[PDB]
RNA sequence: UGGGAGAGGGUGGUGGAAUUCCCGGAGUAGCGGUGAAAUGCGCAGAUACCGGGAGGAACGCCGAUGGCGAAGGCAGCCACCUGGUCCACCCGUGACGCUGAGGCGCGAAAGCGUGGGGAGCAAACCGGAUUAGAUACCCGGGUAGUCCACGCCCUAAACGAUGCGCGCUAGGUCUCUGGGUCUCCUGGGGGCCGAAGCUAACGCGUUAAGCGCGCCGCCUGGGGAGUACGGCCGCAAGGC
C-alpha cells in the first residue's frame, strides 16, 4: 500500500501541506522509506527537505510515541 | 551572482564585430569580471579555499588566451590589458 | 588588535599597545573634563591604606553619563570616539539634538554618526538604554544599573557583559560578567551590547617602567620581608610559606570567604560565580 | 530582487488589538526592508505538532515578497525581535515540484 | 487514593524498575529488581521484571488504583514480562505506549556503545 | 545562449530529540555495573516519575550498493556570498593544446600558540575487578583534548596500495543525473558480470591492470634505516 498511488496531485515543495505531508510519516513520527512511499529519489529529497522546514513551523511532528 | 544584463554589457564593449560571442578578447573580458568579484569575495571569505582553486583556473584561463593574443598580435594584447587593468 | 614591536631593546621584545583604531578625536571636551584628583592610596588621615599606588600620569577625569534615563526620548548622534585614561574601555561623545553633550562608555560596534537614544520605547540596538524590564531575553548588555536611578554599577570594563537570561516578577535576572547569575530589578537601565577594547586584556605591559606611568608602585613580597613585617617575614635564606599563606595582617589568603554571610542582598543573588 | 515567502507564527494568545499592532510591525518592516508584498494568507490560529513556546497552537501568517536579495537576513532578524513572534522562515519561492 | 494513574516501565539490561504515578505523573509507589529481593544480574531477568511489576501493581491497589496507562521506555529483557503481569495483576491497563528516548544524533556515547 | 542535479566551499541565523547539571513537586530502599562481581552512588532521600531552567556538542527517520569535491574531506533547516560539473542549441574564437623539474596554494586526526567554551566523551591519572601476575582488555571516576576564532604544524593503510591527457578494442545487468520521439534511444557519473587481450597467479577488462602516443614522479636484494651527518623548515613535537 503505497502512498503516492494514494494520492491524486500535490506539490512536493508545499511546505504548508498538512494533510497531505502528514500520510508521508510513519505512526511513530519518521520520514518513510521510499519503498513504502513510492517515491523516486529525486522525488523523495524534494519530500524529505519539505517535511523538515514544515516541522520547524510546528506543522508536522518531530518524533511521536507508539501506542500498541 | 553576476547579472545577465552585466554580462552582455562586457561582451557589447569588446566584441570584435556585431554577433560576435567567444573571441580572445571577449573572453579575456569575461574571465576578468569573474576573477575579479571572486577575488573581492576571497578578500572577505579567507577560509573559502575550494572557491579558491576556481581561482587559480580562472586565472590561468586568462592567462593562457592572454599569452595567445600577445603571440598574434601585440598590438591587440597591449590594449586589451590596458583597456582592462591586468599586468602587474 | 593589538600592536607588537620588534625587539630593539629589551623591553620592546614583549610590550604591546593597543591599537587605537576606533579613536576618531584626540581631545577631551573641555566643559566635560575636571581635575582628578591623586591620592597616592592615602585617605584623610594622610595615612596610605592601598599600599603601592602613586606617580602616575597626570589624568583629567571626563563626566561620565552613569544614568542615561536623564534624556529618556531625546536621541543623541555618536560624535566621536575618545581615550578615557580614567577605565579601560573607550568612551563615546554623544551630540544630543538638545545640543546637550554628554559621554558615555563606548560598546562595542558603535559607529561615529548612528544615532543613540534612552527609554521604555528605545529600540534594541547597541549604544540604545531601556529598562532591563524592556530588553528581550537573551540580549547581551552593558553599563547596568543595580538598583533603580542609583546609576550604572555593573559591566563597565573594556570587553565585560551582562546577559538577561529570564525574569521573575519585578526582577530580571543576569548573568553577571563574573559568571554569577543574580536577580535585578527591572526598571534599572542597561545599555544594549558588550562594552568595547576587547583586546584590552591582551595588553603585556612589557617593562617595570610601564606600571610606574600606571602609578603602580612596586609590589613586594611578604617573603621579602622580616616577622615585624609580614607573617612571612624572617628565615634563613629562603623560606617556604611554613604557615598557612596570610595577607601583611594575619588573615589567611588562599580560599578563605570573606563575603559578609548575613547581607541583605544574598536573597537577589542565585548563584556564586564560577571558575 | 528576488521573491520569497515569509512564514510567520504569533502568539496565538493576544487579541486582535495586540495582533493588528504585530502585524503594523511586521508590515512597516517589509516596506521598511525593501519588501514589496505581492500575496498574502493569514490562516491565523492552528494547532500545533508540538509545543511552541509551551504553547499547543500558534497564529499563522503568511507573505510571497519581492525583497533585495543583500537584505533578507537583516529583515528576518528584525522580524524576530518581538516577543510574541515566535517564529520567523523566510524561504526562497521556487516553482512547484508535481507527483502525479 | 486516587483510582486512576500511570505506570512506566523503565526497563534495561540490567534491571527493570516500574513506578505507579497518578494521573499527573507524581509517584504513588514503586519496586524494581532489588525490591523483590534479587541483586547482580538476577535482577535483569523477566521473572524478576515480573514480580517487580505484580509488587508495584500490589501496593498502588493497596491504595485504590483500578485503570492505569502504561508508559515503557528501554528494550530490557524483562520489558515484555512486565506489561504482562501488570495486564494479569488486577489493574486495568487502559493503554501501552512506548516512549524510549532517542537521540536524535546527540551525545557522543561510552566507548561501549561504538 | 538556454537548462539541471548535488552532504562542494565560506558567513550570519535558527529547530527539535537526547545526555548532564541546577530548582520545584511527588515518592523510598536501593540504583548502577558485569561473563559473574566489586569499586562507585544512596535514608545527609539515590534510582524510577512529573513540571521549570541552564549549557555544550552532535544532527534520528529521509539515507541508499546514493550524491558532491582535485585530494584531504562534506549530512537538521533558512538566507546571503561563491567554486566545480553535466546537458541540449551547434551560435562565436581558430590548435589558443597535453604534461609539468622548481615555485605557490590546499592538505584527516593528533599536536602547538593566544584567547574563549566545556554537556557528553576521554589519552595521562586514580580506584575496582580479571588473572599465576595484569603498569592492559572489562567496570566506577577523571585532566588535557574533543568544540569556536586567529596563527602554526604538513603527517597517514593522505588507498583504487592503480600519475595526468588523448585515441582505439564484444556485450549483458543494476543505479544516479540530464536531453529526446520517453517503446527505446542518447550524453555524463557510480557499481556488478564478462568479449578479445593482458597477468607469476590472484585478478583486470570502454571507470583496463588491454592496444598505442606524449609528459611527469618513482624502483634496482633483506637488515642497518626513513637512522646518522649536512642543509632547509618548525614555538616545540618533529617534518623534508
Ligand atoms: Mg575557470
Ligand atoms: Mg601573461
Ligand atoms: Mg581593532
Ligand atoms: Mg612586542
Ligand atoms: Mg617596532
Ligand atoms: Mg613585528
Ligand atoms: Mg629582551
Ligand atoms: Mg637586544
Ligand atoms: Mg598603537
Ligand atoms: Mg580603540
Ligand atoms: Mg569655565
Ligand atoms: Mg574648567
Ligand atoms: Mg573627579
Ligand atoms: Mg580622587
Ligand atoms: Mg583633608
Ligand atoms: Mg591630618
Ligand atoms: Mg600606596
Ligand atoms: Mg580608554
Ligand atoms: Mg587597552
Ligand atoms: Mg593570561
Ligand atoms: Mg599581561
Ligand atoms: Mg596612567
Ligand atoms: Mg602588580
Ligand atoms: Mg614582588
Ligand atoms: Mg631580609
Ligand atoms: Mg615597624
Ligand atoms: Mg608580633
Ligand atoms: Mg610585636
Ligand atoms: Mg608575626
Ligand atoms: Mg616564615
Ligand atoms: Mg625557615
Ligand atoms: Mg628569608
Ligand atoms: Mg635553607
Ligand atoms: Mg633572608
Ligand atoms: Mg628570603
Ligand atoms: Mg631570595
Ligand atoms: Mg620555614
Ligand atoms: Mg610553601
Ligand atoms: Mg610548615
Ligand atoms: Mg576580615
Ligand atoms: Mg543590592
Ligand atoms: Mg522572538
Ligand atoms: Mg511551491
Ligand atoms: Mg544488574
Ligand atoms: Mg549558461
Ligand atoms: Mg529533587
Ligand atoms: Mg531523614
Ligand atoms: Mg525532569
Ligand atoms: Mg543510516
Ligand atoms: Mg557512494
Ligand atoms: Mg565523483
Ligand atoms: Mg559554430
Ligand atoms: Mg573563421
Ligand atoms: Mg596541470
Ligand atoms: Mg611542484
Ligand atoms: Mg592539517
Ligand atoms: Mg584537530
Ligand atoms: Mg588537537
Ligand atoms: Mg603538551
Ligand atoms: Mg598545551
Ligand atoms: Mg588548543
Ligand atoms: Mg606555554
Ligand atoms: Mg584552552
Ligand atoms: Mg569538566
Ligand atoms: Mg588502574
Ligand atoms: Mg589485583
Ligand atoms: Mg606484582
Ligand atoms: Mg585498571
Ligand atoms: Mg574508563
Ligand atoms: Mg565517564
Ligand atoms: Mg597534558
Ligand atoms: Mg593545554
Ligand atoms: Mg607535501
Ligand atoms: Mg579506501
Ligand atoms: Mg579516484
Ligand atoms: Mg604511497
Ligand atoms: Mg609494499
Ligand atoms: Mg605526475
Ligand atoms: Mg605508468
Ligand atoms: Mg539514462
Ligand atoms: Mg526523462
Ligand atoms: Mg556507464
Ligand atoms: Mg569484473
Ligand atoms: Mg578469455
Ligand atoms: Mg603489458
Ligand atoms: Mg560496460
Ligand atoms: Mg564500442
Ligand atoms: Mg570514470
Ligand atoms: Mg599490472
Ligand atoms: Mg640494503
Ligand atoms: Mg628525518
Ligand atoms: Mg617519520
Ligand atoms: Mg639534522
Amino acid at each position: 500500500a503505497k502512498v503516492k498511488a494514494t494520492l491524486g496531485e500535490f506539490d512536493l515543495r508545499d511546505y504548508r501541506n498538512v494533510e497531505v505531508l502528514k500520510r508521508f510519516l510513519s505512526e511513530t513520527g519518521k520520514i518513510l522509506p521510499r519503498r513504502r512511499t513510492g517515491l523516486s529519489a529525486k522525488e523523495q529529497r524534494i519530500l524529505a527537505k519539505t517535511i523538515k522546514r514544515a516541522r520547524i513551523l510546528g506543522l508536522l511532528p518531530f518524533t511521536e510515541k507508539l501506542v500498541r | 551572482p553576476i547579472t545577465k544584463e552585466e554580462k552582455q554589457k562586457v561582451i557589447q564593449e569588446f566584441a570584435r564585430f556585431p554577433g560576435d560571442t567567444g573571441s580572445t578578447e571577449v573572453q579575456v573580458a569575461l574571465l576578468t569580471l569573474r576573477i575579479n568579484r571572486l577575488s573581492e569575495h576571497l578578500k572577505v571569505h579567507k577560509k573559502d579555499h575550494h572557491s579558491h582553486r576556481g581561482l587559480l583556473m580562472m586565472v590561468g584561463q586568462r592567462r593562457r588566451l592572454l599569452r595567445y593574443l600577445q603571440r598574434e598580435d601585440p598590438e591587440r594584447y597591449r590594449a586589451l590589458i590596458e583597456k582592462l587593468g591586468i599586468r602587474g | 588588535a593589538v600592536k607588537k614591536f620588534k625587539p630593539y631593546t629589551p623591553s620592546r621584545r614583549f610590550m604591546t599597545v593597543a591599537d587605537f583604531s576606533e579613536i576618531t578625536k584626540t581631545e577631551p571636551e573641555k566643559s566635560l573634563v575636571k581635575p582628578l584628583k591623586k591620592t597616592g592610596g592615602r585617605n584623610n588621615q594622610g595615612r596610605i591604606t592601598v599600599r603601592f599606588r602613586g606617580g602616575g600620569h597626570k589624568r583629567l577625569y571626563r563626566i561620565i553619563d552613569f544614568k542615561r534615563w536623564d534624556k529618556v526620548g531625546i536621541p543623541a548622534k555618536v560624535a566621536a570616539i575618545e581615550y578615557d585614561p580614567n577605565r579601560s574601555a573607550r568612551i563615546a561623545l554623544l551630540h544630543y539634538v538638545d545640543g546637550e553633550k554628554r559621554y558615555i562608555i563606548a560598546p562595542d560596534g558603535l559607529q561615529v554618526g548612528q544615532q543613540v537614544v534612552a527609554g521604555p520605547d528605545a529600540p534594541i540596538q547597541v549604544g540604545n538604554a531601556l529598562p532591563l524590564r524592556f530588553i528581550p531575553v537573551g540580549t547581551v548588555v552593558h553599563a547596568v544599573e543595580l538598583e533603580p536611578k542609583k546609576g550604572a554599577k555593573l559591566a563597565r570594563a573594556a570587553g565585560t557583559s551582562a546577559q538577561i537570561q529570564g525574569r521573575e516578577g519585578d526582577y530580571v535576572i543576569l548573568r553577571l560578567p563574573s559568571g554569577e547569575l543574580r536577580k535585578v530589578h527591572g526598571e534599572c537601565y542597561a545599555t544594549v551590547g558588550a562594552v568595547g577594547n576587547a583586546d584590552h586584556k591582551n595588553i603585556v605591559l612589557g617593562k617595570a617602567g610601564r606600571s610606574r606611568w600606571l602609578g603602580r608602585r612596586p609590589h613586594v613580597r611578604g617573603a621579602a620581608m622580616n616577622p615585624v613585617d609580614h607573617p612571612h617575614g624572617g628565615g634563613e635564606g629562603r623560606a617556604p610559606r611554613g604557615r598557612p599563606p596570610a595577607s601583611p595582617w594575619g588573615w589567611q589568603t588562599k580560599g578563605l570567604k570573606t563575603r559578609k554571610r548575613r547581607k541583605p542582598s544574598s536573597r537577589f543573588i542565585i548563584a556564586r560565580r564560577k571558575k | 530582487m528576488r521573491r520569497y515567502e515569509v512564514n510567520i507564527v504569533l502568539n496565538p494568545n493576544l487579541d486582535q488589538s495586540q495582533l493588528a499592532l504585530e502585524k503594523e510591525i511586521i508590515q512597516r518592516a517589509l516596506e521598511n526592508y525593501g519588501a514589496r508584498v505581492e500575496k498574502v494568507e493569514e490562516l491565523g490560529l492552528r494547532r500545533l505538532a508540538y509545543p511552541i513556546a509551551k504553547d499547543p497552537q500558534g497564529y499563522f501568517l503568511w507573505y510571497q515578497v519581492e525583497m533585495p536579495e543583500d537584505r533578507v537576513n537583516d529583515l528576518a532578524r528584525e522580524l524576530r525581535i518581538r516577543d510574541n513572534v515566535r517564529r520567523v522562515m523566510v524561504v526562497k519561492s521556487q516553482e512547484p515540484f508535481l507527483a502525479n | 487514593q486516587v483510582a486512576s494513574g500511570r505506570a512506566y516501565i523503565h526497563a534495561s539490561y540490567n534491571n527493570t524498575i516500574v513506578t505507579i504515578t497518578d494521573p499527573d505523573g507524581n509517584p504513588i509507589t514503586w519496586s524494581s529488581g532489588g525490591v523483590i529481593g534479587y541483586k547482580g544480574s538476577r535482577k535483569g531477568t523477566p521473572y524478576a521484571a515480573q514480580l517487580a511489576a505484580l509488587d508495584a501493581a500490589k501496593k498502588a491497589m493497596a491504595y485504590g488504583m483500578q485503570s492505569v496507562d502504561v508508559i515503557v521506555r528501554g528494550t530490557g529483557a524483562g520489558r515484555e514480562q512486565a506489561i504482562r503481569a501488570l495486564q494479569a495483576s488486577g489493574l486495568q491497563v487502559k493503554s501501552i505506549v512506548d516512549d524510549t528516548p532517542v537521540p536524535h544524533n546527540g551525545c557522543r556515547p561510552k566507548k561501549k556503545f561504538r
